[PDB]
């Protein structure tokens, strides 16, 4: 965990290393193009406008 | 070591609420009849 800091790790290869610009602040509609967070929890809903 | 898992299911579409059809089992036809009967300028409306 690094905030406003550049940091290094033992394994010099920067490829296998992985970083997140994670914010985890907003809810989104389930879509195939987006990976599922480990929570996999139903947190809210929404309606669909312009019914029949 | 990477692995991917996908799953799929289905549900009735939101518009179904009005586009839905229903399967019916019917039997034992029964009749109801409405009659008008006049006797000596005495009219009567009945249903049976
Ligand atoms: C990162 O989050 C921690 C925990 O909320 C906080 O103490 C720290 O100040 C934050 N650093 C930032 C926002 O640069
Ligand atoms: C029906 O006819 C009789 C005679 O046949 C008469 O006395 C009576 O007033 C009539 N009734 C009506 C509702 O017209």
């Amino acid at each position: 965990i690094v905030s406003t800091r550049t940091k290094m790790n033992g394994c010099t290869k920067a490829k296998q290393c992985i970083a997140y610009k994670r914010d985890q602040t907003k809810w989104v509609f389930n879509s195939p193009d987006l990976i599922r967070h480990t929570d996999h929890s139903v947190q809210g809903k929404l309606h669909i406008p312009f019914r029949l | 070591e990477n692995t991917q898992l996908s799953e799929a299911y289905v549900e009735f579409a939101p518009d179904c609420t009005i586009d839905h059809a229903v399967a019916l089992k019917v039997h034992t036809a029964a009749l109801k009849v409405g009659l008008r009967i006049v006797y000596g300028n005495t009219t009567a409306r009945l249903d049976t």
